[PDB]
């Protein structure tokens, strides 16, 4: 089994760059698809980036030009490199984490293994 | 137990032929090779031609363009042809054969003949 | 560094078997060529046949015997059969020979290469009769100087045919190997195609797709150059007069025969071609343990042997680089396929070891399909299994050569070592990569492709199996045989 311990974000301006790492202890960091969920005070949770066991990342469709992925399997830590906190970034980010699946990638239901969440706020 | 006929010699005059020719017995499964040896009344015996059932030939220190050697397997027969004949050719002329008797599995015999005189002579 | 390792290797393993495909037709070519406007009818070099056995088989000497009486050649000198015998039990050969030939065995009581008169005046007196010498056990080069010595003395014999005690020659064989003598005076030996008769089992399947690739690809491309490094032992021709010549540093100087005399010839500036209108059908191990045995004696000899023809290539002046290219090719292709599998095993990626295995798939599919094309069979195909026997049979052997030449027991003990660390390479892949992601279209590339290598490989070896049961995968020589050995 893996647990996630997320660490980073907070307080940014709207314009601003942030960085957002969950730590996942667990037998092995090689084989686990990772990916980062969004929590909105006035939304649901959603998709908005993640990568595979194989270094193949995937991205949101608003999110597609604005987040960097990137995990590295030696300290065990899958991190976000987030630019231009525009409002709507205002949430919970939450890393999850599965070893098998399927096709379905986005649902929530699909990762098994879940963290706590890190809040990130923008203000204008 | 298998014999060569030999069709005999005699005395003949230098320069001629004596178309000596070996046949061998009755009941005979195979026949490989078969050669014309000689014994002079001077050092030893010594080959003059062999034949092959293949046709390959071995000819002696003296039968190259001389003497000749034919097989004709219809009738596990030999025939040697002699050419130019001269003094030194008075011999014996022994039939060599090898020769299956019982069968296949039987291994191959080697025979010689009772042979004939040669004489060459101007008397 | 995984994407430049595979292409390199790739890239490293077809273009020189393309080029050795190319020389290789250039070569039947010219053979052809001379082939034609040779007189029909034709036999001018007047040969002596030399058969060497120890403890044969009864029938496939009988077999090699009948063949050679029933050779097409009208200027055969006579048949030298020399035996390690002089024992009771190697008398059965003798009395083949008997049952076949003539009766003209001489058993003398020594040795002609350990003597102080040489000649073979001492045990022979008639040079016209086929003849057959028991000599004492001393090893297959002591018969063979026995033959040439009995071959040399006769003033007529012009070439020598070696052949085994268990090849069955066509009926133009003989033919065929002393013909190429007559074209070249500086052509000394030919080699004539071995080919493999008991496919029977799937071991011996694919020794003869090797034999065969072996033969009319490594060797055409070799004789090209006129440079053949080994003169196959079941059918050779050499020259009397370079046999006069090497044998004496041949026979004082155990496995390298036919190897060691191919490199004499080269060492003096001779050449040496390989035609494949001449062919000896001989057997092959069936044992995948006889099988590793073979190699690394074979192995040790090419390791011995190698660094004398990278010394004596100067002698062949600019002809002789492709001799100094073929082998540091077969030096490099060990070292290459070594570090290639421990890279791969060591890193353990998926999209990695999926490549490596569909490149040398379809390496193997396009050699097979040349060699189907040529030899006008759809068994070739089989030849696709190929790659798991020197995998698995010819590492182990060269590395055992390697580690007795400058260093069960030794024999046995590198080819369990090497499956062992082969099969716990696995092991750590298939464990170290146990997840499922449908989703990742790098783990559908990797997982679509290794199922399919699985099917395809499956599919070859049912095919196998069907055409075994249906004796269909049996040569015409072997069924032949087979109902001959069932009428005795
Ligand atoms: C002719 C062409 C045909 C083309 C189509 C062929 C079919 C395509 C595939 C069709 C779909 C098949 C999907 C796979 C079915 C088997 C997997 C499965 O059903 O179970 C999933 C399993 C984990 O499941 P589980 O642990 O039980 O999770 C709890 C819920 N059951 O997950 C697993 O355990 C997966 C384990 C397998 C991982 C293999 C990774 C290795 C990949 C190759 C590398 C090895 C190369 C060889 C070794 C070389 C060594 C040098
Ligand atoms: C029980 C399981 C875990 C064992 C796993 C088996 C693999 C570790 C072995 C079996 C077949 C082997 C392959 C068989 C043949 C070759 C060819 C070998 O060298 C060549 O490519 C030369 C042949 C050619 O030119 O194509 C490279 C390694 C490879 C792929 C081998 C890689 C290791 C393999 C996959
Ligand atoms: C077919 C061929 O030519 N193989 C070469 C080897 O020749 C073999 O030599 C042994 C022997 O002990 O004399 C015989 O049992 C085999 O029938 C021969 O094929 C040769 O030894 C080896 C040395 O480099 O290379 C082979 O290509
Ligand atoms: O000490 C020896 C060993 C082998 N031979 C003969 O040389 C050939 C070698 O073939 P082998 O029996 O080793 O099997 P192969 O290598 O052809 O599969 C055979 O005709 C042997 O009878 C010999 O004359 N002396
Ligand atoms: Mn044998
Ligand atoms: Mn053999």
């Amino acid at each position: 089994q893996v647990q996630l311990v997320e660490s980073g974000g907070g307080l940014v301006q709207a314009g601003g760059s942030l960085k957002v790492s969950c730590a996942a202890s667990g037998r092995a960091f090689k084989t686990y698809r990772m990916a980062w969920f969004r929590q909105a005070p006035g939304k649901e949770r959603e998709f908005v980036s993640g990568i595979s066991a194989l270094e193949t990342t995937y991205y949101a469709d608003s999110v597609k030009g604005r987040f960097t992925i990137s995990r590295d399997n030696t300290k065990n830590t899958v991190s976000l490199q987030m630019d231009s906190l525009k409002p709507e970034d205002t949430a919970v980010y939450y890393c999850a984490a599965r070893r098998y699946g399927g096709t379905d990638y986005t649902t929530t239901g699909s990762y098994d293994y879940w963290g706590q969440g890190t809040q990130v706020t923008v203000s204008s | 137990q298998v014999q060569l006929v030999e069709s005999g010699g005699g005395s003949v005059q230098p320069g001629e032929s004596l178309r000596l020719s070996c046949q061998a017995s009755g009941r005979i499964v195979d026949v490989n090779d078969m050669a014309w040896y000689r014994q002079a009344p001077g050092k030893q015996r010594e080959l003059v031609a062999r034949i092959a059932r293949g046709g390959s030939t071995h000819y002696g220190d003296s039968a190259w363009g001389r003497f000749t050697i034919s097989r004709d397997n219809t009738r596990n027969t030999v025939y040697l042809q002699m050419t130019s004949l001269n003094v030194e050719d008075t011999a014996v002329y022994y039939c060599n054969g090898e020769v299956k008797v019982g069968t296949r599995l039987s291994p191959f015999r080697t025979y010689w003949g009772r042979g004939t005189q040669v004489t060459v002579s101007s008397h | 560094s995984a994407v430049w390792g595979i292409s390199v290797y790739g890239v490293f393993v077809l273009g020189f078997y393309i080029a050795q495909i190319v020389f290789s037709e250039f070569n039947r070519m010219r053979l052809s060529d001379w082939i034609s406007l040779r007189p029909d009818n034709w036999n001018a070099t007047r040969v002596a046949v030399i058969i060497a056995g120890y403890r044969e088989d009864p029938f496939m000497f009988k077999k090699c015997l009948e063949s050679v009486r029933d050779s097409e050649y009208g200027n055969v000198a006579r048949l030298i059969c020399v035996i390690d015998g002089d024992e009771e039990e190697d008398l059965k050969m003798a009395e083949i020979y008997k049952q076949v030939y003539n009766d003209n065995v001489k058993k003398p009581g020594v040795v002609l290469c350990e003597s102080e008169n040489k000649n073979g005046s001492t045990i022979d007196s008639d040079v016209s009769k086929n003849i057959c010498i028991l000599q004492p056990h001393r090893g297959k080069r002591e018969s063979l100087y026995t033959g040439f010595q009995l071959a040399s003395m006769d003033p007529s014999v012009h070439a020598v045919v070696l052949i085994d005690s268990d090849t069955v020659l066509e009926k133009n064989a003989i033919l065929e190997v002393v013909y190429p003598l007559s074209c070249d005076p500086n052509i000394k030996a030919v080699a004539g195609e071995c080919k493999i008769w008991n496919t029977d089992t799937i071991l011996s399947m694919l020794v003869s797709w090797r034999y065969f690739s072996a033969f009319n690809v490594e060797r055409g491309a070799q004789s090209l150059w006129k440079t053949v490094q080994c003169v196959g032992g079941p059918l050779g021709a050499y020259t009397i007069d370079i046999i006069n010549e090497i044998k004496d540093p041949w026979i004082t100087q155990t496995y390298g025969d036919d190897r060691r005399l191919t490199n004499e010839v080269l060492m003096r500036g001779k050449k040496i071609v390989y035609t494949p209108f001449a062919v000896g059908w001989s057997d092959s191990p069936t044992n995948v343990m006889r099988y590793i045995v073979q190699q690394t004696r074979w192995s040790k000899s090419w390791c011995r042997e190698i660094w004398y023809t990278l010394g004596s290539a100067w002698k062949h002046g600019f002809s002789g680089i492709y001799l100094a290219f073929e082998c540091m090719y077969q030096i490099m292709y060990f070292f290459l396929v070594m570090y290639l599998f421990s890279y791969i095993a060591i890193k353990a990626d998926i999209r990695a070891q999926t490549a490596t295995v569909l490149v040398s798939t379809l390496v193997t599919i396009i050699k097979s399909s040349y060699l189907a094309l040529r030899a006008k069979n759809l068994k070739a195909f089989y030849f696709v299994l190929y790659t798991y026997v020197y995998f698995f049979c010819m590492i182990p052997a060269r590395i055992t050569a390697m580690f007795t030449m400058f260093d069960w027991a030794k024999q046995f003990l590198i080819t369990y070592m090497w499956w062992a660390g082969v099969l716990a390479a696995g092991v750590y892949s298939i464990v170290d990569n146990w997840y499922f992601d449908w989703a990742d279209i790098q783990y559908r590339f990797a997982l679509v492709g290794i199922c399919s290598y699985l099917v395809f490989v499956s599919i070859v070896l049912v095919i196998y199996l069907i055409g075994k049961i249906t004796t269909w995968n049996y040569t015409p020589l072997q069924k032949e045989l087979i109902e001959e050995r069932y009428l005795h």
